[PDB]
C-alpha cells in the first residue's frame, strides 16, 4: 500500500499519586504523532499545544457543559475507575519464576552465570547476586525489565565469573509477592 | 429553536408502510426517535449520528428504517403497520456528540393504526349559546361546543371570536367520553366552554366560532360505503351575539 | 435497564408543595434527566443530573440526585396552575439513549374564589336534537360522577380564566335528545352542593 | 462496578 | 504511582478504529468493533467489572469525525511512517520437550498497521497464534505483541515476519534452540 495516512489519536490519562489523595487528568488529541489539543486538571482549560488545535480549545472552552465534564473527570472517570480495578490491577501480586543456569564451559575458562527472573507482577523487582555469601556490587549484565504484555513481566541479570570449584553463587529476588527474599544457588 | 415534526396526527390501516417526518434542531449532531404507546412508558426506538445510526431498540431493525434526505430533514418509516404501532412518536435532537446534554422534543406524530377503515366517522360540531338565567344571575355568558361521533379519537377543537383564536375563557375536555362503552369501534364525544361577559355576547357584531380538526381518510384510501368519505378535515359551527 | 416512578398521579392544593420520586439503576450512571410534558405540549428538560448530591433549582422546580442509592427527588415549592403536567424522568449510560420512568401527572387543584354552583339550561341553535345543561361555578371539593343512564352524556370538570372578569371557574356538562330529560336531574348522580342554584 | 468511558465530543466548526 | 490510558484512534483510508484501557503498560480491555462487545484482556478482569461497549462505539464515531475535520484543516497533510523494532523472546527460559510461548514485539512505530506472520521451518503457523492490539507508548508510537505456543525441539527454526510502510522490505526476527 502506498495511499497517505491520516492518524487522529486521543489520550484520556489518570495520574495517580499517593494511591487516590491527588489525581491529575489530561484529555490529549494527537493529529499524525503531533499533539494538537489538550485538557490539564491543574490548568483548569483547554489549550492549545499546537496551531492546528486553536480553533478546538476556543469552542471547547466556550461550552460550559464540556468544561464543567472535563473540570469533574477527576472525580467521575478517574478516581471511579481507579476503583473499579483496585482489587485485580493495583493490588494483583504473581510469584517469579526464579532458576540459575551458566552459559556452559569449564572451570578455572570465564562465563556468564544466567538469574532468569519469569512472570512476575508488578514489574517493581530488586535482583542481587552473591559469590560466597558476599554481594556482588559489579560484573552484572542485566537485560532490564521485559514488559509480556500478558500482565506478567521477566528480567535475566547475568553475572561475569570465573568459577573455581568449592565456590557457592546464589541469586536473591526481592520483590512484594513474597514476604521472604527468594533464593537460588549453583555451585561450580 | 425547536425540533419540528408533521403531521399532527395520522390514521392508517393495518400492513400500511408510513412515514414520519421530523425537522431536528439546525446546529444538533444527535437525532432520535421515541415513542409512547397510551398506557406504557416512553421508549427508545433510535439514536443517530454522522450518518449512522448509533444505538437502536431489539424492535428497531425487524419493523423499521432511518433516512436523512438533505441536511435539514430526518425520518422514520414503518414498515408494516401493526396495531401494536398505534402510539405518539417523538422525534428529538442533541446538540453536543458527548450525550451529556438536555434532549430537545418535537411536538410529536399521533399514530392510530386500525384493523379495518369501516367504522372511522368525522364529528358533527354544535355550538348552544348561553342560559339566559346565567347572564341575569352573573352577568357572564358561557356557550358550549359539543364535538359528537366521531372515530377514532385524538380531535382538535378551538375556538374563535371575530376571526382571531381564543384560549381566554376557554376551557375544553382532557380526554373524550365513548358514545358506548360496551363497544371496541364506540364513537366519542367531546365538549369545549367559552365564556365571555353578557355585556360582550350581547353585542351583534360579535361573532364566535368553535371548529374540531379531525384526522381520517386520506384521498388514497379505498372507500366503498354509501355515506361521504370521512376523510381529515375541519367541522365547524358558530353563533352570532344577541342583544336579546 | 429500568427505571420507576412514584406516584403515577399525584393532587395538590394550589399553594401547596408535592414532591415526588424516580428510582434509577446505582451502577453505570452518566445522568439523569427531568422533564414537564404538559397535554397539549412536547416533553421540556427541566434539569440533566450528572454529580452525585447536587442539586439543582429553576424556579420553584427542584431537584436533588442520589447515584449511589439509584434515587431522585423533584420538588415543587407553592404549586401553582401552570405546573399542571406530567413529570418525567430519565436515566442515560454510556450511550444517548434515555430509559423512562413512566412518570408522575401532577394536577394543581385551583383556588376556587366567590362560589355560586349553579345548573343552567343552554338553548339549540338550532341543527340538533340536543339540549345542554351546564353544572357550574362550584368549588374544588364538589366532584362529577358519572350519568346512571346510557342515553345521558357527563363530562368532568374543567377550569377556565376569562382574565376580562379576571377569575377561575369550574364546570361540567351534560347533554341527551332524550323527551324524558331536565336540568333539574342531570347531575343527580353527582355530589352536588345544598345550594345549588335551579332556576325556573 | 463499571468502567466509564471519558465521552468525545466533536470539534470546531 | 498508577497510570490509566483510554487510549483511541481512528485511521483513514484504512477506516480502522481502536479503543482500549491501558492500566500501566497493560491493557485491561479492548472494544471488538466488528462484534461490538469488550474483549478482555485477562478473563478474570471480566468476573469482577464491566464495561458497555456502546461508550467506545459513540467516541469511534466522533473520532471518525474528528479525523475528517483535523485532515482538511491540516491542508491534507499526511503522517510521516516510523518503522518498528522486532524483537523475538520466550515466555520462560527454553527446556526440550516442556512447552513454552514465542512473543514477537513489535516496538516504537506508527501508522498502527501491520502483517505479522510467524513461521516455522520457513512455512506460515496459524496454530494457536494470539495478538494483542496496538498498545500506546509514551512518545505516541505503537507496541504489538504476537504469540506462539510451541514445543522445543533441535529441528525447528522460527521466524517473525512484519510488514510496515516504513520499512523498505519485510524484517524477520530469527529464533532457533541453543
Ligand atoms: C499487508 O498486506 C497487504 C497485501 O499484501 C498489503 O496491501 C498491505 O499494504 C500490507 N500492510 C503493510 C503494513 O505492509
Ligand atoms: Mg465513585
Ligand atoms: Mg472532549
Amino acid at each position: 500500500d502506498t495511499r497517505p495516512r491520516f492518524l487522529w489519536q486521543p489520550k484520556r490519562e489518570c495520574h495517580f499519586f499517593n494511591g487516590t489523595e491527588r489525581v491529575r487528568f489530561l484529555d490529549r488529541y494527537f493529529y499524525n504523532q503531533e499533539e494538537s489539543v489538550r485538557f490539564d486538571s491543574d490548568v483548569g482549560e483547554f489549550r492549545a499545544v499546537t496551531e492546528l488545535g486553536r480553533p478546538d480549545a476556543e469552542y471547547w472552552n466556550s461550552q460550559k457543559d464540556i468544561l464543567e465534564q472535563a473540570r469533574a473527570a477527576v472525580d467521575t472517570y478517574c478516581r471511579h475507575n481507579y476503583g473499579v480495578g483496585e482489587s485485580f490491577t493495583v493490588q494483583r501480586r504473581v510469584q517469579p519464576k526464579v532458576t540459575v543456569y551458566p552459559s556452559k564451559t569449564q572451570p578455572l575458562h570465564h562465563n556468564l552465570l544466567v538469574c532468569s527472573v519469569s512472570g512476575f507482577y508488578p514489574g517493581s523487582i530488586e535482583v542481587r547476586w552473591f559469590l560466597n555469601g558476599q554481594e556482588e556490587k559489579a560484573g552484572m549484565v542485566s537485560t532490564g525489565l521485559i514488559q509480556n504484555g500478558d500482565w506478567t513481566f521477566q528480567t535475566l541479570v547475568m553475572l561475569e565469573t570465573v568459577p573455581r570449584s568449592g565456590e557457592v553463587y546464589t541469586c536473591q529476588v526481592e520483590h512484594p509477592s513474597v514476604t521472604s527474599p527468594l533464593t537460588v544457588e549453583w555451585r561450580a | 429553536p425547536e425540533v419540528t415534526q408533521t403531521p399532527s396526527h395520522q390514521v392508517t390501516q393495518m400492513g400500511q408502510e408510513v412515514i414520519l417526518r421530523c425537522v431536528p434542531i439546525s446546529n444538533h449532531l444527535y437525532f432520535y426517535w421515541y415513542r409512547q404507546i397510551l398506557g406504557q412508558k416512553v421508549e427508545f426506538l433510535v439514536s443517530f449520528y454522522n450518518n449512522e445510526i448509533s444505538e437502536k431498540s431489539e424492535i428497531f431493525d425487524d419493523q423499521f428504517s432511518v433516512e436523512r434526505p438533505d441536511g435539514s430533514n430526518f425520518t422514520l418509516k414503518i414498515r408494516s403497520t401493526k396495531l401494536e404501532d398505534s402510539a405518539m412518536y417523538f422525534c428529538a435532537s442533541s446538540r453536543l456528540a458527548g450525550g451529556m446534554d438536555e434532549q430537545f422534543f418535537g411536538p410529536g406524530t399521533r399514530l392510530t393504526v386500525l384493523e379495518d377503515l369501516k367504522n372511522v366517522f368525522p364529528p358533527e360540531v354544535a355550538v348552544f349559546e348561553p342560559s339566559e338565567a346565567e347572564i341575569s344571575h352573573t352577568q357572564k355568558a358561557t356557550l358550549v361546543c359539543l364535538a359528537t361521533g366521531f372515530y377514532p379519537d385524538h380531535v382538535e377543537l378551538s375556538w374563535w371570536v371575530n376571526g382571531k383564536e381564543v384560549h381566554s375563557g376557554v376551557c375544553t375536555d382532557p380526554q373524550p367520553l365513548k358514545e358506548q362503552p360496551a363497544l371496541n369501534d364506540s364513537r366519542y364525544a367531546l365538549s369545549s366552554r367559552l365564556r365571555v361577559s353578557a355585556t360582550f355576547w350581547q353585542n351583534p357584531r360579535n361573532h364566535f366560532r368553535c371548529q374540531v380538526q379531525f384526522y381520517g381518510l386520506s384521498e388514497n384510501d379505498e372507500w366503498t360505503q354509501d355515506r361521504a368519505k370521512p376523510v381529515t378535515q375541519i367541522v365547524s359551527a358558530e353563533a352570532w351575539g344577541r342583544a336579546d | 435497564l429500568n427505571v420507576e416512578q412514584s406516584p403515577q398521579s399525584l393532587h395538590v392544593q394550589e399553594g401547596d408543595s408535592t414532591n415526588f420520586t424516580c428510582s434509577f439503576p446505582s451502577s453505570n450512571f452518566y445522568a439523569l434527566h427531568w422533564y414537564r410534558w404538559e397535554t397539549a405540549k412536547s416533553p421540556e428538560a427541566l434539569f440533566v443530573m450528572t454529580l452525585n448530591g447536587d442539586e439543582k433549582k429553576k424556579g420553584r422546580i427542584s431537584a436533588t440526585l442520589n447515584t449511589k442509592e439509584g434515587y431522585s427527588y423533584l420538588y415543587i415549592k407553592g404549586s401553582q396552575p401552570e405546573d399542571s403536567a406530567t413529570y418525567l424522568c430519565a436515566f442515560k449510560a454510556a450511550g444517548n439513549k434515555l430509559t423512562f420512568g413512566g412518570g408522575t401527572r401532577v394536577l394543581v387543584k385551583p383556588n376556587i374564589q366567590n362560589p355560586d354552583p349553579a345548573v343552567y339550561q343552554l338553548r339549540d341553535s338550532k341543527s340538533s336534537d340536543k339540549s345542554v345543561c351546564l353544572f357550574t361555578d362550584f368549588d374544588s371539593q364538589t366532584n362529577v360522577s358519572q350519568s346512571k343512564d346510557s342515553d345521558v352524556y357527563i363530562t368532568d370538570k374543567c377550569v377556565l380564566d376569562m382574565r376580562s372578569m379576571d377569575f377561575k371557574s369550574n364546570s361540567a356538562v351534560a347533554w341527551s335528545n332524550k323527551s324524558d330529560f331536565a336540568c333539574a336531574n342531570a347531575f343527580n348522580n353527582s355530589i352536588i352542593p345544598e345550594d345549588t342554584f335551579f332556576p325556573s | 462496578r463499571f468502567y466509564k468511558t471519558l465521552r468525545a465530543e466533536q470539534a470546531s466548526q | 504511582e498508577h497510570v490509566i490510558i483510554q487510549a483511541e484512534f481512528y485511521l483513514n483510508p484504512d477506516q480502522s478504529g481502536e479503543f482500549m484501557f491501558d492500566f500501566d503498560g497493560d491493557e485491561i480491555f479492548h472494544v471488538d468493533m466488528a462484534k461490538k462487545e469488550t474483549v478482555w484482556r485477562l478473563e478474570e478482569f471480566g468476573r469482577f467489572a464491566s464495561f458497555e461497549a456502546q461508550g467506545a462505539l459513540a467516541n469511534i464515531a466522533v473520532d471518525k469525525a474528528n479525523l475528517e475535520i483535523m485532515t482538511k484543516r491540516s491542508n491534507y497533510t499526511p503522517i510521516t511512517n516510523v518503522p518498528p523494532e522486532v524483537t523475538v523472546l520466550t515466555n520462560s527460559p527454553v527446556e526440550l520437550r516442556e512447552p513454552n510461548v514465542l512473543i514477537c514485539f513489535i516496538d516504537k512505530f506508527t501508522p498502527p498497521v501491520v502483517n505479522v506472520t510467524w513461521l516455522r521451518n520457513g512455512k506460515p503457523v496459524t496454530t494457536g497464534v494470539s495478538e494483542t492490539v496496538f498498545l500506546p507508548r509514551e512518545d505516541h508510537l505503537f507496541r504489538k505483541f504476537h504469540y506462539l505456543p510451541f514445543l522445543p525441539s533441535t529441528e525447528d527454526v522460527y521466524d517473525c515476519r512484519v510488514e510496515h510502510w516504513g520499512l523498505d522490505e519485510p524484517l524477520l526476527k530469527h529464533w532457533e534452540f541453543d
